[PDB]
């Protein structure tokens, strides 16, 4: 259950990233293998300007991507930068929220009040103490 | 600086994908969170091009709107120069 | 089969129900 | 003796593809050169992703090894299209498609939408513990498991002395004391071999606590048996036979210390022990042994005249606890009696003693079990006053029960 | 294909997909295989009835093909038994020369030994005044160090990794027990303080240009207290990160990955350094010198480079396997590097020349784990079958066989003063083996009749709970550190 | 299924006993995404060669020129051994005693001012 959630949580976000733009433009109820396929090319477009723009970037000795990176990284895509700003600010988006993350209150684990031998010289005190 | 504008625009700016999505398929990748107005962008770029290929798909629909149908995704990403594939094993 | 485990388990083969106390006094 | 063979792909699936793509007329020695150079190449790569699963050292292949197996081959990991400029995706693996052979084939466009996404989960974290003290493994949480001579006892005195704290913290002295070492029996893998001592000193306890009603000793013990059943190391069947009549002891007996006040507790004293008794039939079923045995005393203890109103209200409780069938076929011919009790119980103007406040009690989990009986085998029409020929108990009241029960099916 | 030898069925099942030409030009193992001679060693007394059954023109045919594709190397001496046939055979091109296992090697430690090599044969870096005041803090845990023997049984302690759900795939724990690195399979190196000290970063430039130097504290100057974390993540491989290596002087960790690269990263600043680019395949595993200067990793492409940290491009290239340099081990005197591989071979290799020295066949499966011995003499690997071969180095000799984990034996490790072999597998067991008894004897035959003592070698076994045991440690006062992630499978 | 379940005999004839439920599902969405991309190169070979029918010896070009491109190789083991011998007579170079962090040049390294834009 968790593994697969691990994947599962960040590719149904994708998912619903694809139902809610298949909506903006015009489609209500696809068909099933479309919008595994689109959602497919979503996340290997997201891995691919993750792969290339840390690629221009450490090709000139850098280690965190720049807006200079991007936007030779999506002219190598053949991407068209330049109509993004009007895409940015449409009437008709949706916003996704993030998933819900599973989070420790205060302490992943408090264990339990054990207490007992003393450890040996070898054993180090940073060590777990020696239990039942 | 058109883009540097937009970039810096970018804060205050919630995109359709969130950044907690966006940014693991960026971490899957090497591509590390410096800032959030870059990734924004790099998801903003992502949501461009699936719905051009989506409105590609529509324009196809309603010239054969409603279902989306892998022969609606067929022709719409041959000009792009995708071939899709039916699933045929199933 | 009437050599099974359980058959020798002694919920299967004991009237506990006599132990419930109704009304002990 | 080694019998291995070399499988290929069909060559009717391969006539196929071809004649729904446009060239017909293929040949079966065309065909078949397509499904061996096919087939090697599953093998080749499959072979070649079984490195991937070794290095990563995991035993199962995942869906992301023929992702990198593909990428080796300079092959791109896309699988539902392929691009032939390549620039858009350059050997960048998209996850694959979540597709299925049992599928629907179309969804609608908003039921995607209005499902809650999965939680994300933990994050990786460090923990240390022991596998070996000094040669020994112990028994953690985070590890598997003429005269005659003197005899030791079969346990060890660390043993004897984590037994003697355990029973001493779970007589609930301090709140936290408790709830460790409730903890600490519903997780202790080496608590077999103890296990004896532990139901006997349930056993025994209950029995001398039900001398004088002395609650909270037995709310700590079904605490402690409820501890004690999921634990998922420990063999409890062997046992369970001292288990379940102290458990119907606490469900069918009255009350020695004040009748009023603590009953609130008394019906949890009694909500506990029906939670734990159901779910003991639920484990630890054979044929026609205990729940049926368990089913046949609660009902000989309803349909007993003239009972104590506390055995009656914990019998109600105790077989009101036990499904969805049960009280489909068990509550239904026995209404009527239920409200002659109830109105002796208003007529009689005795009011110091506790049957009143066994009457309402009884009267109220009857009615709710009577709302979803009703609730999940029927429609919700004339919920006015069809229920007054069921003398008119609940009603309204319980109309308007069986509506909360669809609203929150209609939110779930 | 159903007489061949049981622990044959892999490469048979490779060849059963094999069946047209131009499948096989592209393999590249087999098409070296088809080039190479297998080896084959026999002795004299069944050589002769071989050669009398060969050299008559009734089989001229089958002669033709032997005395073409397959060497045979003959020793004077008894025919081996079955089960000392079966210990040392099962490799593809396998059971190599005598000649080939006779040079001379440098296997004793540096600083008289006559085994050891001089301090100038490979230009090994200098001893700084921080480095020398490391091992003065090394010899206060000597001091606590136990002798553990088979009586005193060390202590062990796991460390596991609880969520996990990116998939493990890389660990590896400084020399002294303070941290320890997680390669995982999201493209993350995650260092772990295990210490109750947190892992700073020191201060950025301008922080750095105010203070002065000449001071005592210096060190403790610079570091950043804003900075300061049980754990930091390191972002940068594009792929998951397979290898993992410490320097000795608690910096400088390094990583290897499916993309291609190995990584320096830094953990003073917590950065990445360099990038090495030399493979374009998954870099099966790294390794850093045990002097700190030199890193050997061994790639999918069949070699294993030798870097320097001072050159884009490495220095040496191990190129004769012929199937994934899946391990490469430094020698303790760092002159040899030892890389087992996927062709069921281990071989080690002289860093000044970089040429072959030994040729260690006799494993079933891709060897996954290799160690050294803490004298240099001898050398423990560990494979797919279980099995865990102690071979000599200057007689290029097995001289032990342990056979009692059951999966994939994934890490070994042996005592800081020998007597313990460790050893890790997927069947999640640690079992812990007598490196006294097990070389308790120091040929021209080329082998050594191998005892079958591995029960009377076991000093005990201890289960994991679900967890492969990844990674063992040796802490410098002889403590069993191990790192696993828990699947539940 | 029919396909599907030839797709788990040749998992198992390679040893394969554990593997997830996707996995058979995307082997099979290559091995459809192979076969699509042989016939569809078949028939541009077939209409230049001008045949209306695709043989064989069409099947046996569009095998031989797609194999030509995709499925590629780690570097053979004579190649291997002739950038070894040439890299491995270079003897290694003497280091200097306090030249500080030893890294390489730094247009080779990752450590760059790596700027970020400001936020206005």
């Amino acid at each position: 259950n968790p593994a697969d959630n691990y994947h599962l949580a960040r590719r149904r976000t994708l998912q619903v990233v694809v139902s809610s733009l298949l909506t903006e433009a015009g489609f209500e109820s696809a068909e099933k293998a479309s919008v595994e396929t689109l959602t497919e090319m979503l996340q290997s477009y997201i891995s691919e300007i993750g792969r290339s723009a840390k690629s221009y970037c450490e090709h000139t000795a850098r280690t965190q991507p720049t807006l200079s990176d991007i936007v030779v990284t999506l002219v190598e895509m053949g991407f068209n930068v330049d109509t993004l700003p009007a895409y940015a600010k449409r009437s008709q988006r949706m916003v996704i929220t993030a998933p819900p993350v599973t989070n420790q209150p205060v302490t992943p684990k408090a264990l339990t009040a054990g207490q007992n031998r003393p450890h040996p010289p070898h054993i180090p005190s940073h060590f777990p103490e020696f239990p039942d | 600086t058109p883009l540097v504008d937009f970039l810096m625009q970018l804060e205050d700016y919630t995109p359709t994908i969130p950044d907690a999505v966006t940014g693991y398929y960026l971490n899957r990748a090497g591509f590390e969170a410096s800032d959030p107005r870059i990734i924004r962008l790099i998801s903003l770029a992502a949501q461009k091009f699936i719905s051009d290929i989506a409105n590609d798909a529509l324009q196809h629909c309603k010239m054969k709107k409603y279902t989306l149908t892998m022969e609606d995704l067929t022709p719409a990403l041959s000009e792009y120069g995708i071939n899709v594939k039916k699933p045929h094993y199933f | 089969d009437l050599l099974a485990d359980e058959n020798f388990l002694m919920v299967t083969q004991l009237h506990w129900e006599d132990d419930i106390i109704w009304d002990g006094e | 003796k080694l019998k291995l063979s070399n499988t290929v792909l069909p060559s009717e699936s391969m006539k196929v593809v071809a004649e729904s793509m446009g060239i017909a007329q293929i040949q079966e020695e065309t065909c078949q050169l397509l499904t061996d150079e096919v087939s090697y190449r599953i093998k080749e790569i499959a072979q070649d992703a079984l490195k991937f699963m070794h290095m990563g050292k995991r035993q199962k292949l995942t869906t992301s090894d023929i992702d990198y197996a593909l990428k080796l081959k300079n092959v791109e990991p896309l699988y539902g299209f392929h691009a032939q400029e390549f620039i858009p995706f350059r050997f960048a693996s998209g996850g694959g498609r979540e597709l299925y052979f049992y599928e629907e084939k179309e969804v609608d466009l908003s039921d995607i939408i209005n499902t809650p996404l999965p939680r994300v989960p933990l994050d990786v974290c460090l923990k240390a513990h022991w596998l070996s003290i000094e040669g020994c493994q112990p028994a953690i949480p985070e590890n598997p498991p003429r005269l005659k001579p003197r005899s030791i006892h079969e346990l060890s005195v660390e043993q004897q002395l984590y037994y003697k704290e355990i029973t001493e913290a779970c007589v609930g002295s301090c709140e936290a004391k408790r709830a460790e070492a409730l903890q600490s029996i519903a997780t202790d893998p080496g608590l077999y071999q103890m296990l004896p001592r532990f139901s006997t000193f349930i056993s025994e306890g209950v029995r001398v606590n039900v001398v004088q009603n002395n609650l909270a000793l037995l709310i700590y013990l079904m605490r402690m048996v409820k501890a004690l059943m999921d634990n998922p190391t420990l063999y409890l069947e062997k046992y369970v036979h001292e288990l379940i009549p102290a458990v119907m002891t606490c469900i069918v007996s009255r009350q020695l210390c004040l009748r009023p006040d603590v009953d609130n507790h008394w019906a949890l004293r009694d909500f506990a022990a029906r939670l734990v008794a159901q779910i003991c039939k639920h484990f630890s079923t054979t044929t026609n042994n205990i729940q049926s045995r368990i089913t046949k005393t609660f009902t000989k203890s309803w349909v007993d005249e003239k009972t104590p109103w506390t055995t009656r209200y914990g019998s109600i409780a105790g077989l009101a606890e036990l499904g969805h069938d049960v009280i489909k076929t068990l509550i239904l011919p026995r209404l009527q009696q239920e409200g002659e009790r109830i109105r002796s119980v208003l007529d009689g103007p005795v009011l110091s003693n506790i049957d009143r406040i066994g009457a309402d009690h009884v009267q109220s989990l009857l009615l709710k079990h009577c709302a979803p009986v009703l609730a999940k085998l029927r429609p919700p029409p004339d919920n006015q006053d069809a229920y007054r020929a069921e003398f008119g108990s609940l009603g309204p009241l319980l109309c308007s029960q069986v509506v909360k029960a669809r609203a929150q099916a209609a939110l779930q | 294909h159903g007489d061949q030898e049981c622990y044959y069925q892999d490469d048979l099942r490779v060849l059963s997909s094999l069946t047209k030409k131009e499948h096989m030009k592209g393999n590249e193992t087999m098409l070296d295989f088809r080039t190479s001679k297998f080896v084959l060693r026999i002795s004299r007394d069944s050589y002769q009835l071989l050669k009398r059954h060969l050299q008559e023109k009734q089989n001229n045919q089958i002669w033709n093909i032997v005395q073409e594709h397959l060497y045979i190397d003959i020793f004077d001496g008894m025919p081996r038994s079955k089960q000392q046939i079966d210990a040392m055979v099962g490799s593809l091109a396998g059971e190599a020369k005598r000649e080939a296992n006779k040079s001379k090697v440098f296997f004793g430690l540096l600083k008289q030994d006559p085994n050891a090599p001089p301090q100038n044969r490979i230009p090994l870096p200098e001893l700084k005044d921080s480095d020398k005041l490391d091992k003065i803090m090394n010899m206060k845990e000597t001091t606590k160090r136990v002798r553990l023997g088979p009586d005193c049984l060390p202590s062990i302690c796991f460390y596991t990794f609880l969520n996990a759900y990116q998939g493990l795939t890389a660990v590896d724990v400084t020399d002294d027990s303070s941290l320890i690195a997680g390669g995982f399979a999201d493209s993350t190196v995650r260092v772990w303080s295990v210490t109750p000290k947190k892992l700073r970063s020191v201060k950025q430039a301008s922080d750095l240009s105010l203070i002065d130097k000449e001071s005592d504290d210096v060190l403790e100057r610079i570091m950043d207290e804003k900075t300061a974390s049980e754990l930091k993540i390191l972002y940068g491989h594009s792929g998951p990160v397979y290898g993992a290596s410490f320097s000795p002087d608690r910096n400088y960790l390094l990583s290897s990955s499916e993309d291609g690269t190995v990584r320096l990263w830094s953990l003073q600043t917590f950065t990445c350094l360099v990038g090495y680019k030399g493979h374009n395949y998954p870099v099966w595993d790294t390794q850093f010198s045990p002097y700190g200067y030199y890193f050997v990793s061994g790639g999918h492409d069949r070699v294993a480079r030798l870097w320097a940290t001072d050159h884009y491009q490495p220095l040496r290239i191990f190129a004769g396997h012929l199937a994934d340099v899946n391990c490469t081990r430094f020698h303790p005197n760092s002159n040899y590097v030892a890389t087992g591989s996927a062709d069921r071979t281990v071989r080690l290799w002289d860093v000044l020349n970089g040429n072959c020295v030994r040729i260690f066949t006799g494993h079933k499966g891709p060897i996954h784990s290799l160690t050294f011995s803490p004298n240099g003499r001898f050398l423990a690997t560990g494979a797919t079958d279980g099995r865990v071969l102690l071979w000599d180095i200057g007689h290029g000799l097995m001289v032990g066989e342990l056979k009692g984990h059951t999966d994939t034996v994934c890490s070994l490790r042996f005592s800081r003063d020998g007597e313990i072999l460790a050893s890790g597998s997927m069947d999640n067991t640690v079992r812990l083996w007598d490196a006294i008894k097990a070389f308790e004897d120091l040929t021209a035959t080329g082998h050594i009749n191998l005892p079958e003592n591995s029960q009377e070698l076991l000093l005990g076994t201890y289960m994991t709970k679900s967890t492969p045991v990844v990674h063992l440690h040796f802490t410098r006062r002889n403590l069993v550190l191990a790192a696993g992630a828990y699947s539940p499978q | 299924p029919k396909d599907a379940q030839m797709m788990a005999q040749i998992l198992k004839d390679m040893g394969i006993t554990e593997y997830e439920p996707r996995v058979i599902n995307q082997m099979l969405e290559f091995a459809f995404r192979y076969v699509t991309t042989i016939l569809d190169d078949a028939k541009i070979y077939s209409s230049h060669a001008k045949k209306a029918t695709v043989d064989a010896d069409d099947v046996r070009l569009a095998i031989q020129c797609r194999a030509d491109q995709s499925f590629t190789s780690p570097p053979p083991r004579d190649f291997l051994l002739d950038i070894a011998r040439q890299r491995n007579q270079t003897p290694l170079p003497l280091i200097k005693p306090y030249s500080g962090p030893r890294l390489p040049p730094d247009r080779y390294c990752l450590t760059a001012p790596n700027y970020r834009l400001k936020s206005l």
